[PDB]
């Protein structure tokens, strides 16, 4: 079915980077496919982070996140990776990765698919 | 190129697939949604190089 | 550098009543790039109205987006007793986007 | 009656043919050309027509051909009626062989 699936919770250390990834369920990412991902806390509002293009290559980012997070997309495998360092008490969260049902390089608007999502925490 | 020559280029997204010896040089945007998209670049449209 | 403000704040209301939600916004006018999301607790946030005109996949007609200006509005015909969750307005069009703060809905 | 425009929106995105044959030679043209809302080559004062407002194209970026060609038989002057020039064209794309 069209669905996605997404890692575990992790806990990691102080002076460490984390790489997560999500993947699909006979989902592909193709080119006009696009997937962002979002962050929740404890009790605290949704933060966007960033989206990218998998067939242009092109990737949005929050000006406070310009400078230790990197997101990249793979086709053939259609995964995507988000490299993270520095990751500190306030980085603790659930991240969710969300894309459109975008096949036939036609697609609406809005986001169905929404994953899990991992908890990750490093004390 | 040492420093990387970028100035081949090739079309990504149409709407259609063209007949037999066709070329296009339009750049405009290509849309995905329904809803019309216009001006620059953004979510379901983009460029099309 | 958009800031959406979600009203009312809290909301005690039999259920099957009619209830309506609002959201403000500082930035430009946009219509059809605004989107309305529930989460529950323990669970992923689950689109419902995408782009303040159309339904998104098997939600039911329970849930009817207005407004036409800044503002973005959502009405809910009957409150089910399992429509107690969280409510976000989510803006697409302008630099990088950003969620509102939550409205909650309360037996 | 002097000349043709093909193409498909006609607005200064999509490359289009001119041909146009008044007097000197056949000019045909493949540019994306920006075409105005009434093109003409007939308006000049005060009854006799002229080669007024030639430049019915605004702009030319970048496009592709300039084929020159010998004219074709035309009629001095404007003479309304007695028409003895019955002429008859054919126009058919193929394989981009216009
Ligand atoms: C040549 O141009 C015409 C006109 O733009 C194209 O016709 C379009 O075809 C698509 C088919 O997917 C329709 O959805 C559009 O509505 C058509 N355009 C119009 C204005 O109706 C045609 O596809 C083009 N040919 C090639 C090979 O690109
Ligand atoms: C060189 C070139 O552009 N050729 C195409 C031709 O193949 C096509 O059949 C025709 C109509 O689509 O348009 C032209």
């Amino acid at each position: 079915q069209m669905q996605l699936v997404q890692s575990g919770p992790e806990v990691k250390k102080p002076g460490t980077s984390v790489k997560v990834s999500c993947k699909a369920s006979g989902f592909t990412f193709t080119d006009v496919s696009s997937l962002q991902w979002v962050r929740q806390a404890r009790g605290q509002r949704l933060e966007w982070i960033g989206w990218t293009v998998v067939g242009t290559g092109n990737t949005n980012y929050a000006p406070r996140f310009q400078e230790r997070v990197t997101i990249t997309t793979d086709k053939s495998t259609s995964t995507a990776y988000m490299e993270l360092s520095s990751l500190r008490s306030e980085d603790t969260a659930v991240y969710y990765c969300a894309a459109p049902f975008c096949s036939e390089t036609s697609c609406s608007d809005g986001f169905d698919l929404w994953g899990q999502g991992t908890k990750v925490t490093v004390s | 190129k040492v420093s990387g020559n970028y100035n081949y280029l090739y079309r990504l997204f149409r709407k259609s697939n063209l007949k037999p010896f066709e070329r296009d040089i339009s750049t405009e945007i290509y849309q995905a949604g329904n809803k019309p998209c216009n001006g620059v670049a953004g979510f379901n449209c983009y460029f099309p190089l | 550098e958009i800031v959406l403000t979600q009203s009312p704040g809290t909301l005690s209301l039999s259920p099957g009543d009619r209830a309506t939600l609002s959201c403000r916004a500082s930035q430009s006018v946009r219509i059809s790039y605004l989107a309305w999301y529930q989460q529950k607790p323990g669970q992923a946030p689950r689109l419902l109205i995408s782009g303040s005109s159309s339904r998104a996949t098997g939600i039911p007609d329970r849930f009817s987006a207005s407004g036409s200006g800044t503002d973005f509005t959502l009405t809910i015909s009957r409150l089910e007793p399992e429509d107690f969750a969280v409510y976000y307005c989510q803006q697409y069009a302008n630099s990088p986007w950003t969620f509102g703060q939550g409205t909650k809905v309360e037996v | 009656i002097r000349g043709w425009i093909f193409g498909t929106t006609l607005d200064s995105k999509t490359q289009s043919l001119l041909i146009v044959n008044n007097a000197t030679n056949v000019v045909i043209k493949v540019c994306e050309f920006q075409f105005c809302n009434d093109p003409f080559l007939d308006h000049k004062n005060n009854k006799s027509w002229m080669e007024s407002e030639f430049r019915v194209y605004s702009s030319a970026n970048n496009c592709t051909f300039e084929y020159v060609s010998q004219p074709f038989l035309m009629d001095l002057e404007g003479k309304q009626g007695n028409f003895k020039n019955l002429r008859e064209f054919v126009f058919k794309n193929i394989d981009g062989y216009f």
